[PDB]
Formats: C-alpha cells, structure tokens, sequence
C-alpha cells in the first residue's frame, strides 16, 4: 500500500499541472475572440456545422467513461464536446456577492446563481449573443476560435477524472469509509465525498490567479479599441460557476464507479 | 468533543528535509481535522508566526479577501474548525498571552488542517487544529519574542468594548 | 469629384481599425496555443485535414481578385487560406539587427533574412516544430487554434487590397502619375507605387506596439509554465518579416490591377 | 532641382479647429515631399518645437531607437528628406541660431513630410521638408524664447577639432 499511495501523490501532482496549464490558454482565446469583433450572421449555427465536421474523439478511456453510463452524464449531443451541457445545481442566490470580500462568508461562492445560464454552452452562447452582429467580422477565424474555447474547456474539466482516480489510490481508505457506510444512501454518500474533495482554499488560490489574468492580458494598448463590456467578469464567470464545479463534480462521478476497490 | 475526521499518507516529494524538518516524513499517517477544539470565553490555542505577504513562492493570496497582509497589520489565520467554512472572515478576535497582554486582530485566512503533503504545500502537513497564525505585528503588539517558533495563549470573540 | 477623395479617406480609417485589430487576437491566439503544451502527434497533418473538412471560401470581391493574373500571386494549394504561402524576397542580410536601435540605420528593418522561412506557412510550421512533441496535449484544442491562427493571418494581409483601392480613391492623382506613364516597366511601377505605399514611421509605431503586446501578454503568473524559448521573439518576427511586408505586397498589387481608372 | 514627390488632398475629419488653426482644410491640396534642400556646410532650415515625451493623446515614440525622449534631452527629428531612410538616426548634428549661439543635438526621429491629414495624424498636414524639429532642451541651450516657436537657423553635420 505504502508505494502505490506515494506514486498516486506522484501523479496527482502531474496531473494538477495539466490543468493549470488549461487556465492562461481559455483566457487567451476568450480574449482573442472578443478583441476580433462582434459576431457574425449565423455563427452559433457554421459553428455546430464545424464541430460536426470535424468531430475529435476523445481519449479511449475517457470515452470508455463516456458510454459508462455514470460518465454518459458528462455526454454532449453531437457535435458538441463532453461537459459542455452538464447542468450544475442552482446553489447560490440572486444578490450574492461574487468577487468581493463579504464579512462573515468570504470571497469567490462556487456555483450557479439562479440568474446564471445552465452550463457552459449556453454561458458561451449568450456571451456571443451579447456582441453586436456585424458586417466585418471574419467567418472563419470567428468560428475556429469559438470551435478553440469549446475543446479546451472540455478538456479541462474532464481531466477531473484522472484527477479524481489518482486522488483515490492516494487516499483509499478516507473515500471507502464513505463508500462502504450502507447506512446512506447514493446521493448521501455523494455529497460527502464531494465535501471530502472541495479545497477552497486553493479555490481562492485559482480564482485570484484567473481574476489576475483576467485583468492584466485585457490591457489596452496604445490605441486599442475597448474590449466588450463585461468580458472580465465573464472570464471569471465561467471558472467560478462552472470550470471549478464540473471538474469536482466529474471527480466525485468517478469516484463512486469504483466503490468495488474497497 | 473532537477527533480526526480522516488521515493521510505522507509524502516527502522534493522536501529539502536539510533546511525544513517538519516535511511529511513519507509513510506516516497525518490526521485531518474539519473539527477544532469548543469555542468558549477564553479559548486556548497555540499562536504561531507566519507572514501575509507576498514574497518568493507562488504562495497565494489570503481566504477571506483576495489580497495579501503587510506585516505590520494585526492579522490572523484559523485553523479549520476555527475558520468553520469563512464563518470568521474578517472578525476581530481578541489574544491573550501568559505575559499579561492583549491584542485585537483580524481573521482574513485559514490554517488548512486537512490538505498537505503534495505539492501545492511545498510536501509539508496538515496544519494542526487549535492554531492562530499570527503575522509578526500580532506578536510585536503582545511583546513576544518571535524568535519563541510558538506560545501558548487564548482568545475569544467576546466585546469588552462599552465604554 | 474631391468629396470623393474624402470619402475614401473616411473609409481608410475605419479600415486601418479594422487590421489593427488583429494584433491583439493573433498575438493572443499564439500565446494560447503555445502555453497548451507541445506538439500533438501528426498534428501538422490533423490542420490541414481540418482545413479540408471545414474550407471557408473568402468573400466574393476577394475570390474574384484571387483569379485574376495579379491576384493569383497569393492564391495558395487547396486546403491552405489565402496568402499564407506567398513569399516575400530576401531583403535584409543574415546578421541584421532587427529590434534594436542601431545608429546609422534605425530600428525595426521590415522583410526575410536568408535563415527565416519562406512564408508565414513554413514559419508557423517551424515553430510548431520547434516544441516538444508530447502524448498529453488535447489534440482537438491544438489543432483549432493552429487552424484559427491561419484564418487570423491571412485575414489581416488581405485587408490589404480594400486598404489599397481606399487608399487609391484618396490620391488617384498620386498614382495614375504612375499607371500611365509608359516609359516603365510592370515591374518598374510596382517599384514605384510601393515606394508611394510605403510609411516606416508607423511601422515602427506598429511594432513597438506588437512588440510590448507581446512582452505583457508573456507575463508569468503566479506557478506559471514557462512559455518555450522565444516565443515573444517569434511573435513580432511574424508581423515584422510577413505580415508587414505581405499586406503592401497585395495592396501594391491591386493598385496596378486598376490602373484603367484614370 | 527637388520638387515635390505628389499632393494630398486634405480631410478635418474630427480635427478640433477652436483649438487646432493648423488642421487640413479639407479639400485643399498639400504637397509631399520624399526630398529636402540639399546638405551642406552650414544647411539653412526652419528650426521647430516639439516634445519626444509620452503622457497625452496615444502616439507612438521616435522612430530611429522605439524611444521617449525627455523635454531635457537635446533631441530633434528631420524632414524625410534629410532623415534619409534612418541614414541619421543617432548622428549628433549642430544647430547655429541667429542670436550668434550654438549646440548639439541628436537625431532620434522623423518629421514626416508626406503623410498626413488622415486619422494617425491628427487629421494634420505633413512636416514641411527643411524642418529640424526640436526638444525645449535645444531651445533653451540656444537662448530662444521658445513663444517664437519657429526660427531660421543652420545646421551641420561637419566634425570638430580638440586639443
């Protein structure tokens, strides 16, 4: 046990890397995105057209895990790419404060307000919908970036399952205390692994290094016409209401498809 | 009561065991606590030294605000049971020492008594429960010497403030 | 017929606005895909498979300027966009300092060395090359935003040829003193008509922007990966080598395609 | 002889003329010159003011080093004819004034003598050729009061001798 649980830190390590590496490549493509213009007559629909024709599968075993039908959860209608349509849980409320120190509760709540769309493909829709429509704008490159912003947020969160079966042979015996207790049931038993993988301290960690980013490589330049109105808190939108809690909550699916390692 | 709400396999990793003794010596067993000790009129806790500020490591900034802490204000961290989920974040908590003196400060970050041993806590362990993480103007204003690593003292939340 | 040099001077402008805004996607789609990590296997043969699958055609007015004589020039093989294969002329020798003031000569020399590649394909390509090959990066991410730069690269210079005919309608005089006379060459006006196009002050003003964009938008973060050796180096290379001289190019060439209006 | 290289008909555009008497006056006919008198022993020119610094508008720096330049540096910029293509950039030049005093400057950018009258100027018409184009350094080292804001003077290139 002693030399397995070491080299699963060993990996974990390896593959948080990996997913910090996603961060500066989303908010770059965002950027560049929402510098090239408003949105072109028809995009939302060549884009669905480029995704279809040019359909990337992903890894084998994660598409293993996606006809698994406890991953299949995490299964887009075709074209779109895995995760992009998991709906969250509505777990904040209508005024809370999102990016701000609050006395008594903190900063950066996790999670979807009741006004904030379902999941990351309506998010990214009305982004581009909120642009005006326009006459100059480049097809092509409008659409490759939008096709671009789909399969690296994909891919980001789902390197949560990876992520979830390395924190697993790591720390075996804390996750099937839960998985073995046959006094809870499924769901119960899922919302206490899901508060034995949140960390929000490094949540705090991640959303101040995005916010920073967010703000530092949406500078003008000299000359520069001014980004669309929001497009900073949009970025942080997207990691704090949906980057941050699909990812956990893949991590917490693939954990209970491996209740039989106990 | 309290007792460990799971454990942890350690991890040297790259520990640089010759400057740091307190890595995660690979094999042991480190206790996780959610928990710390009752809260009551003068609760007893180990008050130890850290800085706010931003320096040398990719360290991060504090729970409470996104911010770091110069070390000249009176700030502090908790330890899990103690931050109870930001239930503290930006209250001001009143510290007693054994040399007869007080100081006011305030909780902006937590003493992480779950997470450690990998590489995101340069492979060092869980924070303790029962730990107040004071930056050195806490120390300062209680005249201990920074030098004394750690002290025993308490603290409450209660006002002592009506007049 | 002078409110008309004024008209088309109104339009330059808005069509400067419109290839200034490119810098910032194009630098900001780079730095994207070269923080996302190295080379995916047979990825240079994924883009051009993508391409194929997904071929946007330009604009019409484009199309017809792409087969005609003086137009076909920057016409490129199936499935590659326009432009991106045409390659400018060895200009400047092989220890030319290009990014800082040497006195005599000045600052930001414009064009190819003999050592860089021969059009913005092979020095995509080379860079591309010049990374890791690794088995972790999403082969879907990185082949979008390789296909996106190309749309990003040959959308700028094309701009070119509205810039031209604007630039034409405001000083027609200017150069049908060119297309007329007939004692010159074809190529003898074209010398001269770049010669009237060209403006190294503000090319200068371009790239010091370029180039300060390109060290601001590198900023390392907090527990950032480096980005690979010299990628800021390559940034302003690519508008300092091709996009630069390559926009004059098409916007020389369609100059002399309407030499039949005066 | 050297003659204008073409003309440039002339657009306001958003030019603010209560504040700007010198924008183009649209529709009127501003000629270009690529050229400039030609260079000799003591080169007679029209000296100008001018400030290198950054800190307003949206310009960009001098063309020759990609610089700002301080009001207290002794820079100028000449006519594209005499700028050649970069040919001076960094020269030292001096710069011989009617009241009988001298002094040195160096070249650092180029008072373009072809564009103008569309957005990147200030919808303003292009430099004269025979301008030397100059810092308040170079006025005040000259003893000129700087409100005359154009002066003849002559300028060299030639070398100097010492002991």
């Amino acid at each position: 046990s002693e030399a397995a649980e070491i080299e699963a830190g060993d990996r974990l390590d390896a593959l948080r890397d990996q997913l910090q590496r996603y961060e500066t490549p989303i908010i770059q493509t965002i950027l560049a995105r929402s510098a090239l213009g408003g949105r072109a007559p028809s995009e939302q629909d060549e884009v669905r057209a480029a995704l279809s024709r040019n359909a990337f599968e992903p890894s084998e075993v994660i598409s293993e895990w996606l006809q698994t039908e406890s991953g299949a959860r995490f299964r887009s209608t075709r074209p779109l790419p895995p995760a992009v349509e998991f709906i969250t849980p509505v777990v904040l409320s209508r005024d809370t404060v999102l990016d701000k120190p609050v006395v008594g509760k903190g900063i950066f709540p996790i999670g979807r307000r009741p006004q904030d769309p379902t999941n990351m493909d309506e998010f990214l829709d009305t982004s581009l919908l909120s642009l005006n429509q326009s006459s100059t704008v480049d097809l092509a490159s409008a659409v490759s970036l939008d096709v671009s912003l789909l399969h690296l947020v994909s891919a980001r969160v789902l390197l949560g399952y990876p992520i979830a079966l390395a924190k697993f042979d790591w720390l075996h015996d804390n996750f099937c205390h839960i998985l073995t207790n046959t006094t809870l049931s499924k769901s119960q038993k899922l919302a206490n692994i899901i508060q034995q993988l949140t960390d929000h301290k490094q949540e705090v960690n991640v959303l101040s290094r995005v916010e920073q980013k967010s703000k530092s490589l949406s500078h003008l330049f000299r000359n520069d016409i001014p980004y669309p109105p929001h497009t900073q808190d949009r970025i942080l939108r997207l990691f704090q209401a949906y980057l941050i809690p699909i990812t956990t909550q893949i991590e917490a699916a693939a954990i209970l498809d491996h209740a039989n390692k106990c | 009561t309290c007792r460990a709400s799971g454990y942890l396999p350690g991890r040297s990793g790259n520990c640089e065991k010759s400057n740091d003794p307190d890595c995660c010596e690979d094999g042991k067993m480190y206790p996780q606590y959610r928990c710390s000790p009752p809260v009551t009129a003068s609760t007893r806790a180990v008050l130890t030294l850290n800085s706010f500020e931003k320096g040398k490591d990719g360290g991060g900034p504090s729970e409470c605000d996104n911010a770091y802490h110069s070390d000249q204000e009176k700030v502090v961290a908790l330890s899990t049971g103690w931050f109870s989920n930001m239930a503290r974040c930006g209250h001001r908590i009143k510290i007693s020492a054994a040399n007869g003196n007080s100081v006011y400060a305030k909780v902006v970050d937590e003493c992480d008594s779950v997470h450690g041993c990998d590489d995101e806590h340069n492979f060092e362990p869980p924070c303790d429960n029962n730990i107040v993480d004071a930056s050195p103007a806490v120390w300062d204003a209680l005249g201990l010497d920074q030098n004394v690593g750690m002290v025993d003292i308490t603290w409450s939340e209660q006002h002592h403030h009506h007049h």
